[PDB]
């Protein structure tokens, strides 16, 4: 289907 | 701010002009600000058409809604087309967010109007895929 | 996900009734969970009707658009109703930008008929300000 391939913590 | 149904769909409007820009005639440009080695990024679009990758907005909680956090951390993972594909519909959704965010003191009648107003452009998303 | 606009409209009934919940039944443990010190949180509705107050995801960019953040961080620094009305709105954006999300792939006929079954119900603010 339709989704992000991978990603990442959120900057912080 | 915008209150009108007509000030509304102008900003609308211009803001969904400059999403359309970075995402199909600008999108080699907009595709390497969004650097997957940065902090985590959004796209804008501004009422004078202007698109800008950034950090997002740095009063938190923000006036107005915003975009997708992070874009630029899923470029590298998927097909090209698919990463525009949602970057696409996440930027229609901020959109119709900003919009409704700006007409939140419209009545039901008012709604309506300014939903079918927007109904008339394509969206991103359908541009982007060519539906 | 949903799909159809039957799908998409029943996932935004549930979404909305756990957020109407939140500010009206439920609205004192709501705004005490809201507190300022805590880390950013947000208001989620869940199409099991649930609401809760939490973090943001972890990871990003998210599946889902995503509600306002830190919306605690603002509770004390203005009347209470006036914060509550400002997430009303906020938690209206994001309903409907869970829906248009889902609904990507409808035509313009479909968004139509969408935002119509979602513009018969009142809005969050509406009825957190007291309008009809």
């Amino acid at each position: 289907i339709l989704a992000w391939g991978r990603g990442g913590t959120r900057s912080n | 701010s915008p209150r009108t149904v007509e000030e509304i769909f102008k900003d609308y409007s211009a803001r969904r002009a400059a999403l359309l820009r970075a995402l199909t005639k600008d999108v080699d440009d907009f595709y390497s600000q969004c650097d997957p080695e940065k902090e985590n990024l959004c796209l804008y679009g501004h009422p004078n058409e202007s698109w800008e990758v950034n950090l997002p907005a740095e009063e938190v909680p923000p006036e107005l809604p915003e975009p997708a956090l992070g874009i630029n951390f899923a470029r590298d993972g998927m097909q090209r087309k698919d990463w525009l594909s949602l970057v696409a519909v996440h930027s229609d959704c901020w959109l119709l967010s900003v919009s409704f965010y700006f007409g939140a003191r419209l009545n039901r009648n008012e709604r309506k109007r300014l939903f079918s107003l927007i109904n008339d452009l394509p969206t991103l998303f359908d541009v982007v895929t060519g539906r």
